[PDB]
């Protein structure tokens, strides 16, 4: 086995994360 | 102990207006150092564990950014995670991470698992938080049980031969994980020496070597270090955590070591992203970011 890296990052936004 | 219904209470405020707590009686609460204590010190102190599974780093008593983490993952068993240490200090809800954490860790104990940070320290966490929620909310009593559990935490974790992953760092001490198994717990974190190093060190791009470290413990070792303690090892890549990175994640010397950090936003004050890495059976790693909005 091998470590590889998938390039496709999946981003979420968090709504209320600024000024908790 | 009732772990289900300590986990259904934990996870009912789910949606509620953030910052609401989870009132566990003291017993229950001492009943999940205790158990998971016998749990952790039952387990290696060095973990083999087999992929898939889900990695993340500092969490900081950010509870509803944990539960986020969680239904993006996937809710235990459903996936298996590997958390990175700093559970708790710095952090609204300290006391809903760390229950819920040790929670699914006796309810799973070989699809859940836990790895001690620097901040899983009672010198630590007496000031940075932890000591003064505990305080607040229960008792010193309380408290000093929960530094009984930290001191049995395991220290590292090994996935698929592959893949080493502890919090901070290297240790110029470390020549055999041997070294890291023959660690005796409970044990508190040294001032000095390899179990210090392993929870507080940093890599630098800077530095040819070791170095003394900035922040004024353990030290600071560079991409040279890194590819010779891989190659000694026959590893591929050092997955650790304890340092803020913007992108939730960040690469050191050719993708040979990875930071992952989780806390989004970090004390209100970093407008950094949370990451979780997953790991599939053929060791192919993938990203999830938290980024924080208004
Ligand atoms: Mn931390
Ligand atoms: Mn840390």
């Amino acid at each position: 086995k091998k470590v590889t890296f998938l390039e496709e990052v999946t981003e979420y936004y968090i709504s209320g994360d600024e000024d908790r | 102990l009732n772990i289900d219904s300590i986990i259904q209470r934990l996870l009912e405020v789910r949606g509620s207006k953030p910052g609401k707590n989870v009132q566990l009686q003291e017993n229950e609460i001492r009943g999940l150092c205790l158990k998971s204590r016998e749990i952790f010190l039952s387990q290696p102190i060095l973990l083999e564990l087999e992929a898939p599974l889900k990695i993340c780093g500092d969490i900081h008593g950010q509870y509803y950014d944990l539960l986020r983490l969680f239904e993006y993952g996937g809710f235990p068993p459903e996936s298996n995670y590997l958390f990175l240490g700093d559970y708790v200090d710095r952090g609204k809800q300290s006391l809903e991470t760390i229950c819920l954490l040790l929670a699914y860790k006796i309810k799973y104990p070989e699809n859940f698992f836990l790895l001690r940070g620097n901040h899983e320290c009672a010198s630590i966490n007496r000031i940075y938080g932890f000591y003064d929620e505990c305080k607040r909310r229960y008792n010193i009593k309380l408290w000093k049980t929960f530094t009984d559990c930290f001191n049995c935490l395991p220290i590292a974790a090994i996935v698929d031969e592959k893949i080493f992953c502890c919090h901070g760092g290297l240790s110029p001490d470390l020549q055999s994980m041997e070294q890291i198994r023959r660690i005796m717990r409970p044990t508190d974190v040294p001032d000095q020496g390899l179990l210090c190093d392993l929870l507080w060190s940093d890599p630098d791009k800077d530095v040819l070597g070791w170095g003394e470290n900035d922040r004024g413990v353990s030290f600071t070792f560079g991409a040279e270090v890194v590819a010779k303690f891989l190659h000694k090892h026959d590893l591929d890549l050092i997955c650790r955590a304890h340092q803020v990175v913007e992108d939730g994640y960040e690469f050191f010397a050719k993708r040979q070591l990875v930071t992952l950090f989780s806390a989004p936003n970090y004390c209100g004050e970093f407008d950094n992203a949370g990451a979780m890495m997953s790991v599939d059976e053929t060791l192919m790693c993938s990203f999830q970011i938290l980024k924080p909005a208004e």
